[PDB]
């Protein structure tokens, strides 16, 4: 009704709109995430989060429905999502690096029972890659098979105007230089596996290790039974519920056999949901005899730094 | 048509100062830290030809440092701004230049800058310790400085001219 190429520039405002928009959120959570990891001693600002992520996928949805033969499904991006899904489906001291792909961590939302909404799963998605640091990586993938958003979208749409998408993504990119936990803290209840690796120090003095060793691992949000590790294994993957950011771990043995006195260099535990990978330095003996002569030994977890940008 | 530039430099020498510079010519003392990336465009006008420059004014802190080859990916031409009244912020960069024919090739056009020429107050860089260097290297120079806007368009004219067109 009296707009043939009327609404053509009608729709150029509202891309434009969406651009801006992105960018003032996401220049602002970068502020408000910096500023809270200036002077935290302890939240306020915990809340402030929820809401920040809360505007910022709506923004997403919002850049998701514009312009397209709308799905049954309420979200928009979750669609989308699911389709890049469906259409992989037809065409068919160091440990081992995890794999990443958009795909993979929609598999880690899509086995979350209590979510039910497909808004909820597309919220707990960009959450989890927040976390991981891909959020842009996950987007620019899935914006990648060409066919599928150009069968999904008018060309007038905002995914579709390659030019105003490039700048979307790279503000995206600055959720890759904070630490988010925005999916470890809201899914307290979740099962989450955690790959241990038990780093000996291979240097051969003494005699083989006779003992039966066990460790225990601990978080912010809790901590794991005391886990019984089978005599010669240093490497094993346990689920447990989500124990938040990992804090400590403790290890030892029973002080069984003839030679029972262990070097551990340091244990490392990995979050095989999220990738995060800690590092717990050891680097003394386990045994009677040895050292002050302790038979468990308390370690104080490090996170490291996210590897690599390749 | 449409020409990339890249703006790097450390912390504070004066990378978004530029750009307020030539965009709306004015200066603003007050210290407004770059987020990550912030994209704006100007269509340059000059007597040969005229075409719209894309720029990129990128963050000279060190928690986006882990972004900056991302953002010299396509890039046609990359500016390297240093502050003069520090020797650090001179110190690496050199390792700017590096990074910046690493992601791209020899037809970037590159131009080093020392910027904030306005002010001789605790001023421990001199032209010629920039000279050289810019010398070294396949690497254009011109002292600069957004406070009293010494020449900002020159920064712009010969480096938009000095490229391949439509
Ligand atoms: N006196 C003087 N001050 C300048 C000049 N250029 C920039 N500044 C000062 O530097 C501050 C802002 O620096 P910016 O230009 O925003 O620094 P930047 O390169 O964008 O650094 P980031 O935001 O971290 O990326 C202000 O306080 C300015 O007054 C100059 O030529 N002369
Ligand atoms: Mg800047």
């Amino acid at each position: 009704n009296l707009s043939p190429s009327v609404i053509a520039q009608t729709n150029w405002k509202f891309v434009e709109g969406l651009l801006k928009e992105c960018r003032n959120k996401t220049k602002r959570m970068l502020v408000e995430k910096m500023g809270r990891e200036a002077v935290e001693l302890g939240n306020i600002t915990g809340v402030e989060e929820n809401t920040l992520i809360a505007s910022l996928c709506d923004l997403l949805e919002r850049i998701w429905s514009h312009g397209l033969q709308v799905k049954q499904g309420k979200s928009a991006l979750w669609s989308h999502l699911l389709h890049y899904q469906e259409n992989r489906q037809r065409k068919l001291a160091v440990m081992s690096p995890l794999r990443i792909s958009l795909i993979q961590d929609m598999r880690h939302i899509q086995n979350i029972g209590e979510i039910k909404t497909d808004v909820g799963k597309a919220r707990a998605w960009v959450r989890l890659s927040m976390e991981k640091k891909l959020l842009s990586r996950h987007l620019k993938q899935l914006l990648s098979d060409h066919e599928l958003t150009k069968k999904l979208y008018k060309r007038y749409a905002f995914l579709r105007c390659d030019d105003e998408k490039e700048q979307f993504l790279y503000h995206l990119l600055s959720f890759n230089a904070v630490d988010y936990f925005c999916f470890t803290n809201v899914f307290t209840t979740i099962l989450i596996p955690y790959h241990i690796l038990i780093v000996p120090s291979k240097k051969l003095g003494g005699s083989m290790f006779t003992a039966n060793p066990w460790i225990c691992i601990s978080g912010e949000l809790g901590e794991t039974q005391i886990l019984q590790i089978p005599r010669n294994v240093l490497e094993m993957t346990f689920e447990c519920q989500n124990l938040g950011k990992l804090t400590t771990v403790q290890i030892g043995h029973d002080n069984s056999g003839l030679y029972a006195k262990w070097l551990v260099e340091c244990v490392m535990v990995r979050n095989e949901v999220t990738g995060h990978t800690y590092k717990f330095p050891c680097g003394r003996w386990l045994g009677k005899g040895m050292d002050d002569g302790s038979l468990e030994r308390v370690l104080v977890g490090e996170l490291l730094t996210s590897l690599p940008e390749v | 048509r449409k020409f990339k530039l890249v703006f790097l430099g450390e912390q504070s020498v004066g990378k978004t100062s530029l750009i307020t510079r030539f965009m709306y010519d004015s200066f603003d003392n007050t210290y407004q830290a770059t987020i990550g990336i912030d994209f704006l465009s100007k269509t340059m006008y000059l007597e040969d030809r005229t075409v719209r420059l894309q720029l990129w004014d990128t963050a000279g802190l060190e928690r986006f440092r882990s972004l900056i080859p991302s953002y010299i990916r396509d890039s046609t031409v990359a500016v390297v701004v240093y502050d003069i009244t520090n020797v650090n912020s001179f110190q690496q960069t050199t390792k700017w230049i590096d990074d910046v024919r690493t992601e791209r090739g020899s037809d970037v056009i590159i131009m080093l800058v020392g910027n904030k020429t306005d002010l001789a107050d605790k001023r421990q860089v001199s032209i010629e310790e920039g000279e050289r260097k810019a010398k070294e290297l396949n690497v254009m120079f011109i002292e600069t400085s957004a406070k009293a806007g010494y020449n900002v368009k020159q920064l712009f004219r010969r480096v938009a001219a000095a490229l391949p067109g439509m």
